[PDB]
């Protein structure tokens, strides 16, 4: 019983709550996708000046 | 005499079982310390828990 309680204690100290991690992963993939879109929009900013000259 | 030897082995088992109950070097039922404190909020208030020696 003591080994069971101690293993349960170390597991409470270390184990991640995966249900939170799944939502964190979903939000982070959506964030990375919007960030690549914003990066492309930043890359296109300099093109317009060719019309000036 | 047999019942007394049983009683003595029983009280010895209580002593050992009470002594070995620790976590990461700290115990509350051991009687080594009167109380344990644990963080309760951002500014450092503690959740006091008093010891109960066994």
């Amino acid at each position: 019983k003591l080994q069971d309680s101690l293993d349960a204690g170390v597991g409470n100290l270390v184990d991640a709550d995966l249900a939170k991690e799944s939502a964190k992963l979903q939000s982070l993939q959506t964030k990375q996708q919007l960030g690549v879109q914003a990066l492309s929009i930043a890359n296109q900013s300099s093109s317009s000046i060719l019309s000036l000259f | 005499n047999a019942l007394k030897s049983d009683f003595d082995s029983l009280r010895d088992q209580i002593t050992k079982a009470a002594s070995n109950a620790k976590f990461n070097g700290v115990s509350i039922a051991d009687g080594t310390t009167t109380k344990l404190s644990f963080l309760a909020n951002s500014d450092g208030s503690a959740f006091t828990v008093t010891a109960k020696t066994l």
